[PDB]
């Protein structure tokens, strides 16, 4: 049982509408103080080129940088518990029989009340949703759900 | 519920008795400033030439596969800027949990070779507003720090038969305390360690060789930046490579010291001494000691001139 793409993915593509989120902003040239002289016609930097100080001038503080990053961590902190919901059930594709087999032994009651649990756990594994959304952000489980 | 506990002990002991992977949420720090190529490589390392580059905290994922199991997992990066009022993004990249999952990069710009020191102590100093900031029991903390000294004790240089197989640094004759590297210690020595695998990279080597011609340095030049980078790195227990960005110096090297740092596998290279842009310094490998062999080779220099003016900063 595996996720693809994962976590680091995901937490990138959220960082990648970050990413072009901020650079309607960024990406916008500044526009040279004068322009028809020579010298700033020679070779400048980004900060020279573009409004990117315009992020480190932020009026109120850095402060919702860090309230979209915390939204960013808690999103990814959500789906990572939802992907580690169906990566605790690796286990049965990790099972040996054995180790059920010798733990049980011959008393008759565990295999029944085991066949209770499969029952059971089968009919909560059957349950109506493939997809969970939170946010935007869908984890696909349904294949592995069948 | 017999059967319930029981199959839940059944269920913690399979998924142990499974193949191990790498222990994810794994972190990767970059401090040092912009301008540097930080981008660049850690997307190098990533798998990339160069990725989208935001500022502030950019983030982006090491394709750690593993070649012996044959798993995947990613760690993150995040990467920091050269800017001090974006510097409190921090607390997204690095926690007490994931302190001992985190390998911390600073970089050093060898093309900007002169004000690598005092950003070196500042975004230390950072490091160490935001180590005492983010509040590790101080037990653990020295915990962390005296098994630090273990491991730091623990290194050998590799050999060429340490080029393959994984160079027994632990217990090669078993259940016993010998030296393997013992360090003459200083006040240049471990006096702010802080139990955690620091790294320092010098960034940009190839524009070293812009001022080795275009400044006309000479071979102690190199000694003095050195000699101060071994002082502070020794300072908090961490290693130094040497690294072109542009014309990519041995990314594979740079790889396996990242998995063999934080996973606990092997780096596979001896310490690089021999062409001056391309110098290996390990963690756990250099002294104080080694410091004065510098000093013997200073002839024209004593140690103690000015930082940019020995290694000369150009006024723009």
């Amino acid at each position: 049982i595996y996720l693809n793409p994962p976590i680091e993915e995901c937490r990138y593509k959220l960082y990648q509408e970050m990413f072009a989120w901020k650079m309607v902003v960024l990406s916008l040239p500044r526009i040279q103080s004068q322009r028809y002289q020579v010298g700033v016609h020679y070779e400048l930097t980004e900060e020279e080129k573009f409004y990117r100080n315009a992020l480190t001038r932020m009026p109120d503080g850095p402060v919702a940088l860090e309230e979209s990053y915390s939204a960013v961590m808690g999103i990814v902190s959500e789906v990572e518990q939802y992907v580690k919901v169906w990566l605790q059930y690796q286990c049965l594709w990790d099972m040996q029989a054995e180790n059920i087999y010798n733990r049980l032994g011959e008393d008759l009651n565990k295999w029944q009340a085991l066949l209770v649990q499969i029952r059971k756990a089968r009919g909560t594994f059957d349950n109506a949703e493939t997809k969970k959304e939170f946010g935007p952000v869908v984890i696909d489980y349904g294949k592995v759900q069948s | 519920e017999e059967g319930q506990s029981l199959w839940s002990s059944i269920l913690s002991e399979v998924s142990t008795r499974a193949r191990s992977k790498l222990p994810s949420g794994k972190n990767i720090l970059v401090f040092g400033e912009d301008g540097s190529g930080k981008t660049t490589l850690m997307t190098k390392l990533q798998g990339a030439e160069h990725g989208k580059k935001g500022r502030g905290l950019e983030y982006l994922y090491l394709s750690v596969h593993d070649e012996d199991r044959d798993d995947h997992t990613r760690c993150n990066v995040w990467i920091l800027d050269g800017d001090l009022y974006h510097k409190g993004l921090l607390k997204f990249a690095v926690s007490a949990e994931s302190l001992p999952e985190t390998l911390v990069i600073f970089v050093a710009d060898m093309s900007r070779p002169w004000t690598v020191m005092e950003s070196l102590q500042k975004w230390a100093s950072v490091l160490r507003e935001h180590i005492d900031k983010m509040k590790i029991p101080p037990e653990k903390m020295r915990e962390l720090e005296r098994k630090f000294v273990k491991d730091f004790q623990d290194y050998m240089e590799p050999e060429e038969g340490c080029q393959g197989s994984p160079q027994r640094r632990g217990p090669l004759t078993s259940g016993s305390d010998e030296e393997n590297v013992a360090l003459p210690l200083g006040d240049n020595v471990l006096t702010h360690n802080l139990g955690i695998p620091v790294l320092v990279v010098c960034t940009k080597c190839d524009a070293v060789s812009v001022l080795e011609k275009e400044h006309d340095y000479r071979d102690e030049h190199l000694d003095f930046i050195q000699s101060h980078l071994r002082r502070f790195c020794l300072q908090y227990g961490a290693a130094l490579i040497y690294t072109s960005v542009k014309e990519e110096k041995n990314l594979d090297l740079l790889y396996k010291y990242i998995v063999h740092k934080t996973y606990g596998f092997h780096f596979t290279t001896p310490a690089l001494v021999v062409e001056k842009d391309a110098v290996f310094i390990p963690a756990g490998w250099d002294n104080e000691k080694k410091i004065a062999i510098l000093h013997e080779n200073f002839t024209t220099v004593k140690p103690e001139d000015a930082y940019e003016d020995f290694i000369v900063k150009p006024p723009v």
